[PDB]
């Protein structure tokens, strides 16, 4: 994808994250925990319910299309009413299709923007204290207890103390 | 051996697939479909009231009074008007109706009606309420239009310039509705009228119309060689309406006081019935009970509906592009 | 210690906020009104001139010359008509224009006009310049249109066929008038036309128009249950203008020689004044000066005019997110 | 947001910077400096101006309702005609509204674009000669004057001499 | 010294340049141009046939059978009709065809027409096949429309009502045609057709149609002072066509089965030639053979057309921004 | 651009690349060559052919403009048919201008997303056994032969043998 998280430098999803989009794995001597990330997962919510509010706002304006009928000696004006519709019709599907297959490909996108913003947000803040294995993961340089894995996550990791 | 955190996202067992731009049928998380494509199959009630279902007569067969339609001669009103193709009553006296599509118009476009006696023509100086095997009643007798009248000579070889006045004095404006009988002979223009060319005048404060009989056989039709023209004409609030005939003239009888605005819709649909039904969306091929912004049913529709697109399904996008899952 | 180079973006004091797809009121650093909401709520001149403002007097009572109407007898041009609702004349006489909005629109889509004599009726054979309680001058007294002539027999119980010809000999088309009248007696037919019958033909190179009276009693409108039938026709550049009577013709006597092309408006607004102002761009709801793509003033203008849009507001981010400052 | 600069891994913007939408702030030796990079900035600016330009260009094409006049016995036709002028009018609205509510995502991911850029084309001229501090600020290894300074804005700077 | 290994992309030498919306002339590696201006500028056959050329004749002349357009008898077929606007064959005899564009519409919304004759006037009662100065033949000597037939009275002063019937048995609709005849002089109504008042009677299953001449002098045109209406109407399958006249009447006597559809075009152009070519797309300025998904040929196609844009060109981006080549 | 890679951080293109989009160049002991990556350039080849019979698909849908004949007397239908043809024609002048505008921005982007994407792919599977040049280019810290070449072109390169 654009920004190479997604099916990309980080190879899969996992099965287990079911409360959240985008989260954390750690191991430590005190055992192992995965949980999704609730503030990245949270502002991702909001983007896509934006986005379908507008989607949705955008296409309930008032319209409506009341059926007319015309004599024998109105077939010009009977073809030119059929016109109307027939052109008006075709420029919503158009504006319809389009808007769900350039949208489709920008959530897509967006989703793989997040994960990659949070990997670097945790490789910034881990700093010279980690190493970057390239599967989204960081080997810890020091022992990492769980409050020094909770002090990563909620992003008050200060690299200096280690 | 050494301490790992690692970032993550959601993988699942969703077979929700969507197209971009740039990729077909691409597997994601979470989608919702933005098409609607289930319906009610039936002409529902709207919050503008009942749909007035014409199995048996055209809408002008009503308003006219085709003596089959004795049915429709009570006061209604509807939310829109299903008029089956079936319905066999239009015109029983062969002829035309001038400018019918807006009559039809004009009439539907009401939410109501209430039938108004313009003329009693048992005090004029005429053979009044004349009858046609062309306009059989539904009990099988002869008979005639309940809106417009037959008039003929009095039987002592008689027809004078009669006149009359109706002043509209009624809560809206009324359709009043004439014809003008067009005999194919000169012996019959005089056996039923007496004078071999008449003056019909229909005149109110706007309108300005006069007629003269146009004498000539014409093809058989439901066997009659004779025609009459039909006419009609909306007296505004206040407005009085005069007529003045010699002869020829099938004088209005019954106007129709029109009230308030319905969806203003004549549905032509043979198979899809009334249903005892509400809906906040009716459209033609059935009502549609939906929040999403599109329905593939009819471009066709009133109250407040889904956006009419001909395609199957529009999935859009919720989650992330769904991937085979790793261990963490 | 170290030295240290740092990268950076602006931050402002800017409230300006924009919305986008995916996020309402994000506070950016620069931005663009892209709607235009400031009019001058007048009706302006524009490059096509003055707009002809009417008052007192609908179109078709200028056309027809309305006697009340003495003003806008004079020749005149305009860029667009300004029709107040409120204006009391119409047409004088009880009776319709055929084809009335056929006739505003050439008229109105014209830049001028010359009143041209197409007749003079004081040598024909007839009793000319009738006048009616229903037509008054402005000064008071009884009168009639300008542009169409009553004629009348000749006191000694006469009136023959009377023909004349016009010849288009002018710069342009010529809007030629006449009208009908229908008596409500067959005895006031015979005082004023002497034949109980009458046909009164109007003729040209391309069009072929007769008409005979309707004699009947209409109901009584401005003191009159007489009624006339108005007609207009085009007499095209080097056409014959040829009119035959024996009774009930109200004759052409002024045609309207149309030049040039306005914006071919005619504006129904009441409360909107006529400005001392010149405009690029005028709407209905007045003067727009702006290079905005948008305004939402009205969806009716003329001129070179930014797009209608219904919306309050559609502010464009040209700057960046605007966030809280930090010390560099 | 998309490219994780603004608002991002550098905090906050700087209320100094008034000239420019993206610059430098250096510490030396001989002292303070907070400057507008004038290539990036006149890079963004051309490219905004086109995407107005563009959007006023494609907004102003010849368009005009003329109001309309109709008898009693024409009610089909006026409301055919009232169709026309509602439900084209309908299609700009959706046109104007979408435009907005989409380049505004847009404009703002490019800044957020430029600002990443600018960062990475400093990250890599320094390279070992650096350390990233994660605020959009580098620590470099070796003493660096003005005449280093600029050599850095302006794009000269070669590592290997240090 | 140590091992290497660059990731690099295509650089070409491509003068291929594009338009974005945030960038002009951005030059590209490889684009693609949407809009096809190329065509062949020729009238071309489809696969619903060949065009109709009308070089001569208007539709109106050849329908009536102007007896200058005898070329035109002939049962024919086409795709579309090219009327070149220089055709001086119109209506000989000076008058107006009645919803002349409706008549144009529904004759060129068909793919061909059969001539069936509905009535031979050799065997009625009046002087048949009258010819005029106004209707010359090609050959030089004075005629009259094929279609419609001229009665005048029989020569010892005789015009009595004469009527006749049709019956439409043949595969579809046919249309009829007929005139009324105007005297300028009520000696010249008296000399042709005997009787100074006639009841000319045009009439079917659903229409109902009666004509009176209108005497006057009209102006000249085409050495005439007299003038003829025109008029149509369509006999449905099975339906009965009835005529009743006693002078005026301007006969029928062709009338014109209408099979299929073709693209209903009547195009008015004078400078492109018909084409013995075959396209998929024929525009109103020429033939287009195209897989690009526009042109700017014309607004007016009919076919399989790529869609109408004003533009030179729109050329898309295919690969990407082509640099100044590097040495690797 | 907006990814920072094509006339970015890697400053040109290569004159010698026919066959694809993106490739590599590599020097070792036994020579030098130069090939685009077919799997890179494939993907990007299917993308831009799905977009394009997107754009092909969403402009072909039936439209037909019939030319109509008015009589003097039918002025105002004759105006109102002529406002239809219009409008009709100046929605789908601007749909097609800004779809080519828009469309033209992304292909372009995506591109230079492609370049970076493949880039980082290189760089992750080399990890720390390579200098980053700067220019696109890596300096490996152990003897790379064809073979070892081969497996980072291929992506079955593992690290942890050097
Ligand atoms: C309006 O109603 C008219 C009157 O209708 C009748 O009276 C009312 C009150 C009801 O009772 C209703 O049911 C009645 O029909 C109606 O006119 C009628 O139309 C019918 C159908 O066209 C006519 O029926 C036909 O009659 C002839 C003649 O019948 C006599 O002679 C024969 C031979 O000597 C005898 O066998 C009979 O017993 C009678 O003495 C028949 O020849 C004909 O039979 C043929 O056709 C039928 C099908 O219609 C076949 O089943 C047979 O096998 C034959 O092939 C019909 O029976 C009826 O004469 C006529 N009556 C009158 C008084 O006019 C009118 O049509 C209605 N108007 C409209 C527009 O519908
Ligand atoms: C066209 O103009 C017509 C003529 O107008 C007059 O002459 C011109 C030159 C001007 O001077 C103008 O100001 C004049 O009005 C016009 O016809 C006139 O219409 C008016 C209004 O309808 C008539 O006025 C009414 O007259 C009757 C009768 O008046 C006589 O008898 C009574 C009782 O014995 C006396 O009190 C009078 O002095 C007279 O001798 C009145 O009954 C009536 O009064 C009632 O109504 C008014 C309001 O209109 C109230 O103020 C009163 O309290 C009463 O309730 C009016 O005064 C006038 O008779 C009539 N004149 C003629 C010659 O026809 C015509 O209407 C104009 N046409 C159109 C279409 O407008
Ligand atoms: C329908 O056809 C009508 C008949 O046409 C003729 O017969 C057919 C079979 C062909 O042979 C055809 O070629 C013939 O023309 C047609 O009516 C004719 O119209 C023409 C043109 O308007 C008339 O020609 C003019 O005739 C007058 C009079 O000529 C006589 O007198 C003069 C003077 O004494 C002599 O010099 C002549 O020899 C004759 O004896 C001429 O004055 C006039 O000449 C002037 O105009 C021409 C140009 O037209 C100039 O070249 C000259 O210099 C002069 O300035 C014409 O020659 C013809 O008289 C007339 N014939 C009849 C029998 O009516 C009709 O117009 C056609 N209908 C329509 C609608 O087109
Ligand atoms: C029927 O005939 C009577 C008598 O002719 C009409 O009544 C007359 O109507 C006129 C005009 O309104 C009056 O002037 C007479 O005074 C009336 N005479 C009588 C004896 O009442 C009556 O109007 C006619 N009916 C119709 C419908 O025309
Ligand atoms: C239309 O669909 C709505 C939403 O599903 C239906 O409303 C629900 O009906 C059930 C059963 O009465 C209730 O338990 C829910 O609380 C209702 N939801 C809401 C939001 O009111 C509704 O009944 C359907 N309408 C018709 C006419 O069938
Ligand atoms: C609206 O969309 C639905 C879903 O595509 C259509 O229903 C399908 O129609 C096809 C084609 O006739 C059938 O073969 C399938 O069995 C239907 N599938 C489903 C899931 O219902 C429907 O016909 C469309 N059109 C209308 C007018 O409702
Ligand atoms: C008024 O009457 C006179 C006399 O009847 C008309 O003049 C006559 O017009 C005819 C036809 O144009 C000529 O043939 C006569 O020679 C004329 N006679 C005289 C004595 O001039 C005059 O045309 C009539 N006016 C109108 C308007 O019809
Ligand atoms: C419309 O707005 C323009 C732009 O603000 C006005 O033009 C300016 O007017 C002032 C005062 O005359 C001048 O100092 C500027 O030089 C003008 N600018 C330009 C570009 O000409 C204009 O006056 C306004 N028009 C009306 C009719 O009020
Ligand atoms: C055009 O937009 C402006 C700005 O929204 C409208 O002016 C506001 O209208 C509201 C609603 O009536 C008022 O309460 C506010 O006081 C107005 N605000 C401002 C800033 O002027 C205007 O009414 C809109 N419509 C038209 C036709 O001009
Ligand atoms: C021509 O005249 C003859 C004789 O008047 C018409 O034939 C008569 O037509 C009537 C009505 O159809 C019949 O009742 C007679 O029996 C017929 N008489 C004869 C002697 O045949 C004929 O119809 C007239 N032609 C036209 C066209 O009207
Ligand atoms: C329209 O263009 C097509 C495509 O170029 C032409 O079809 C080709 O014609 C040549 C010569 O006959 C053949 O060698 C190709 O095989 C054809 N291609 C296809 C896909 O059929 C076609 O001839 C052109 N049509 C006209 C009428 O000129
Ligand atoms: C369609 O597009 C082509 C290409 O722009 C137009 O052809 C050019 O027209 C210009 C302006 O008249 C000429 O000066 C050039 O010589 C033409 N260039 C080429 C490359 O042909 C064409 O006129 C456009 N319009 C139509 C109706 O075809
Ligand atoms: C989801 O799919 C996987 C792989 O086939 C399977 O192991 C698992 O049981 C599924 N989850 C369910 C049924 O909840
Ligand atoms: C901008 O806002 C800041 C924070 O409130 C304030 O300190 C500063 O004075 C303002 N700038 C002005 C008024 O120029
Ligand atoms: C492409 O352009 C370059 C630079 O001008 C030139 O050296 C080369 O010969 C060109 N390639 C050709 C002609 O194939």
């Amino acid at each position: 994808g654009l920004f190479g998280a997604i099916a990309g430098f980080i190879e899969g999803g996992w099965s287990g994250m079911i409360d959240g989009w985008y989260g954390f794995h750690h191991s430590n001597s005190e055992g192992t925990g995965m949980a999704a990330d609730q503030k990245s997962t949270q502002e991702a919510i909001d983007k896509i319910t934006n986005k379908v509010n507008n989607i949705v706002d955008k296409m309930n304006r008032e319209f409506e299309v009341v059926n007319h009928e015309f004599s024998e000696v109105e077939k010009r004006i009977n073809m030119i009413n059929d016109k109307i519709d027939d052109q008006i019709e075709d420029l919503w599907a158009y504006n319809a299709e389009l808007l769900v297959l350039l949208e489709n490909q920008k959530t897509l996108d967006e989703h793989d923007s997040n994960v990659k913003n949070l990997f670097d947000e945790v490789k910034r803040r881990l700093s010279t204290n980690a190493i970057d294995a390239g599967n989204g993961c960081f080997d810890i340089l020091h022992k990492c207890n769980n409050e020094c894995m909770e002090t990563i996550k909620n992003g008050t990791y200060n690299h200096k103390e280690y | 051996d050494p301490d790992r955190i690692c970032i993550g996202y959601q993988s699942n067992n969703s077979t929700d697939t969507v197209n971009t731009l740039i990729e077909q049928n691409v597997p994601v998380t979470q989608t919702m479909e933005l098409v609607e494509t289930e319906k009610h199959p039936a002409y529902c009630n709207t919050d503008l009231g009942t749909p007035l279902e014409l199995r048996d007569c055209k809408i002008e067969a009503v308003i006219y009074g085709n003596p089959k339609c004795d049915i429709h001669l009570k006061d209604q009103g509807w939310s829109y008007i299903v008029e089956r193709p079936s319905a066999p009553e239009g015109m029983c006296y062969p002829g035309s109706v001038e400018n019918l599509e807006e009559l039809r118009f004009v009439f539907s476009n009401a939410a109501s009606y209430k039938r108004i006696r313009l003329f009693d023509y048992s005090r004029w100086n005429v053979t009044s309420s004349g009858t046609s095997k062309a306009c059989n009643a539904s009990t099988g007798g002869q008979a005639f239009y309940r809106s417009i009248n037959w008039l003929t000579k009095k039987k002592p070889d008689t027809y004078d310039f009669n006149e009359g006045s109706y002043v509209n004095n009624e809560d809206g404006d009324i359709i009043f509705l004439w014809g003008i009988h067009h005999p194919p002979n000169t012996k019959e223009q005089t056996t039923l009228y007496k004078n071999a060319n008449t003056l019909s005048s229909v005149t109110t404060n706007t309108i300005n119309r006069s007629f003269q009989p146009n004498i000539g056989p014409r093809p058989l039709v439901r066997g009659q060689q004779g025609r009459m023209d039909y006419y009609w004409g909306i007296l505004k609030r206040g407005e009085t309406l005069k007529i003045r005939t010699n002869g020829n003239l099938i004088a209005p009888e019954f106007g129709y006081l029109l009230k308030g605005e319905s969806h203003g819709r004549i549905i032509q649909n043979e198979d899809i019935p009334i249903g005892n039904c509400h809906t906040k969306c009716q459209t033609y091929a059935g009502a549609i009970n939906s929040s999403k912004p599109f329905q593939n049913a009819s471009r066709h529709y009133m109250g407040e509906c889904p956006k009419y697109v001909k395609k199957a399904s529009l999935r859009l996008a919720v989650g992330l592009r769904n991937t085979p899952s790793i261990e963490p």
